[PDB]
């Protein structure tokens, strides 16, 4: 009885991590498309502090 | 499966990487970029 | 909406570069690309919206190639990954490999390596998927693990030089397929983190070394895999693979089929692993024919 | 009887080994989702910072326009059992993780996309100017 | 494509400051040393387009040290990082040691202490693996822990104490090292996602207070990890605790040398242990140097 309850829970925990596996292939995902749109960012703040920086020189 | 997991975690962490070091690089010249349009709003008066 | 066809149209007239003594009066043609540019992005968009994917995907491309003539190189990369997205969802695996090419081209030129290898994986996975161009592939995977190498990228490397060695070993070369396999183990030397690929690791390359027929390259291998990585030594690869060294040095082709069969029963053989066997054995059996 | 005993024996054996090797296997995955999820609390803490920017941007440039065998098969089962144990509670916890990280994950890409369509607004404003 | 070469010269004649007469009439400086950095940087990601690392990361030195020099600091530390990255893909750990160096005392200097503590543990990585300075490294891991406790990042901080205690542990340091382990106990005390580097913390404090000849020290912390860790209580790592405290209370060498075999048997051990356990047992045969 201990072994076939053994079993049981080897199973269960199989199942888990299945689900498991599936849930880190979605974060592996939305993780790629993070890094597209920070890379965006980085490059849109850059952008930004430039144009900051040539209008304060056009006014001054 | 246990392996294919922790293979995936490997490829994540560059993604983790990559997002702190942009992120930081985009506050930092936001920081940047609201000090030169305080400065213009400064000169403009 | 706007129709897309005309915004074509009005994006081919802009784009005309200014010729002759018309050169003299107007400003840098730039300025002209960058509009028909913006043409061909909105009709791109239309047809996106469209799902009439393909057509996008020309619009697109129209799109980076006149900003590439205003000298706009980023922005026509980025339109080139567009168009890429537009046809691979459209099915136009052709278009799509020009696309990436077009668009790591422009990433390299700028030094944004990691994002040309990123590009030229997903090019070299057209290839084997799709178009089944597994050389070109091949070349793909290869560079990318170097561009990835030279970025520190461990993991993403490994990835790549994964894959080129899997299809190096399925086209014939299995001497470079060793070679890769030989450089991804001491890659994952001491890195907790990979040893499950280690173990894999050893046994792929033993089992090239006996599709070469240098039985005492699988050995060597072996014995190697033995000392350096304590999990390897104990594990049922590092066994299969003394297992298939016996028996290939034998000549004794039903024995490694048993111990194939063996090996299959508590780990599945994937189709790679089959290949590769079925190649060991079709040398065995090749060199009783001589014998014979 | 007695090969089939053996048989068992260093089957147990296989099985606690990959066991305790699965065991390793979680725990460094868990260990490196605690650095990822610390690596995303920066990066959730400069986008918000990075909001509070964009809002000064706004109002910025807004002025800006407008200016024997039998014992060990039993022993080996014994930690078996318990390692199999110490493995479902890693399963469900990755689950757990996973499922929080996923979440934070999703807000950080809006915030994201939010910031990059404002700070690309800003530009597009300052270049008038 | 422009020569890097020339680049570099045309930098290092435009780096040159203004002085004397020339200087009441020439503009500040900082524009001079930008375009000096502007063209350091483009020779720079040629020499990397040429894989010619090493000049890649020189000119990144030259461009930072440019840049400092203009004022623009974090530009400076960002190519530092570019530095370190073609140093150390360079194979070059000493330049990307001194990379690592600038970056961190540039950050430091800004607040971002985040990235200091980042690079001080990449850079005592280095150090141990490449350049085995470990009194160094043990220090650069020390201060990463330590600005990582005020950033509140928990696991970096615990990440480095671990890898802090062992060089300390392994380099005759035991008191220091068992002190270290006590602060990992009491950060990772209470957390269910480090219950297991807890089971591993109190026996390493055991093991490194029994290399320092005080064995109610490891005893005391024994009972600790029974009485504060259940988890501990039943594991295996507290009967092996308990067994080397009750091994070295008899000064019996040989049932020393049996644990070690049955912990062996079980658990393969690791090198850090090893070496704690021979100074064990080295230190019953000094014992017995002083019994005659």
């Amino acid at each position: 009885s201990r072994t076939a309850e053994l079993q049981a829970e080897i199973d269960d925990t199989v199942g888990i991590m299945r689900d498991n596996i599936n849930k880190v292939a979605e974060r592996g995902e939305r993780l790629t498309s993070i890094e597209d749109k920070a890379d965006n960012l980085a490059v849109s703040a850059q952008g930004f502090k430039r144009g900051a920086n040539r209008v304060r020189k056009a006014m001054w | 499966l246990f392996n294919d997991m922790e293979e995936l975690v490997i490829e994540q962490q560059e993604n983790v990487d990559v997002i702190d070091k942009n992120v930081e690089d985009a506050q930092l010249d936001v920081e940047q970029g609201v000090g030169h349009t305080d400065k213009a709003v400064k000169s403009a008066r | 909406m706007s129709d897309p066809v005309e915004l074509l149209k009005r994006a081919e007239k802009k784009g005309v570069p200014s010729s002759g003594f018309m050169k003299l009066f107007s400003g840098s043609d730039s300025y002209k690309f960058e509009e028909a540019a913006d043409l061909c992005v909105q009709a791109a968009t239309i047809y996106r919206l469209r799902k009439e994917l393909n057509l996008a995907g020309d619009s697109f491309l129209k799109a980076a190639d006149y900003q590439k003539k205003a000298g706009n190189e980023d922005e026509a990369g980025n339109t080139y990954v567009e168009a890429y997205k537009c046809f691979k969802s459209g099915g136009n695996s052709v278009n799509a490999v020009d696309s990436l090419e077009n668009a790591i081209q422009i990433f390299t030129h700028r030094g944004q390596f990691r994002r040309g290898a990123n590009f030229k994986f997903e090019l070299g996975e057209i290839l084997e998927n799709d178009l089944h161009d597994y050389a070109k592939a091949i070349d793909c995977y290869e560079l990318a693990g170097e561009w990835y190498a030279q970025d520190q990228s461990v993991a993403l490397s490994n990835k790549c030089f994964i894959k080129c060695a899997d299809l190096k070993a399925l086209d014939g070369q299995y001497i470079e397929a060793s070679d890769i396999y030989s450089k991804l183990i001491k890659s994952s030397m001491g890195n907790r983190l990979s040893q499950w690929s280690l173990k894999d690791y050893f046994l792929k390359k033993g089992l090239c070394q006996l599709a070469a027929t240098d039985a005492v390259a699988a050995a060597r291998t072996l014995q190697e895999g033995q000392s350096e990585d304590p999990n390897f030594a104990d594990s049922r690869e590092s066994n299969f693979l003394k297992s298939l060294i016996d028996a290939v040095n034998e000549g004794d082709s039903e024995q490694l089929s048993e111990h194939c069969k063996e090996f299959d029963n508590f780990m599945r053989l994937d189709k790679w692993k089959i290949t590769i066997l079925n190649k060991i054995k079709e040398s065995i059996q090749q060199q009783e024919d001589d014998l014979l | 009887i007695k090969f089939t005993k053996q048989s068992s024996v260093a089957s147990t054996r296989n099985t606690l080994k990959m066991a305790q090797d699965a065991e390793r296997a979680g725990m460094n995955t868990l260990g490196m989702l605690g650095h990822q999820s610390e690596q995303l609390n920066n990066v959730e803490g400069n986008l918000d910072l990075m909001k509070v920017q964009n809002k000064v941007a706004d109002e910025k440039v807004a002025e800006l326009k407008k200016l024997e065998m039998e014992l060990e098969i039993d022993r080996n089962l014994d930690q078996i059992q318990q390692v199999s144990n110490r493995l479902k509670k890693m399963a469900l916890t990755t689950g757990k993780e996973l499922d929080s990280q996923q979440k934070r994950l999703n807000n950080i890409e809006e915030s994201t996309d939010d910031l990059d369509i404002n700070l690309h607004m800003n530009t597009n404003r300052l270049a008038g100017i």
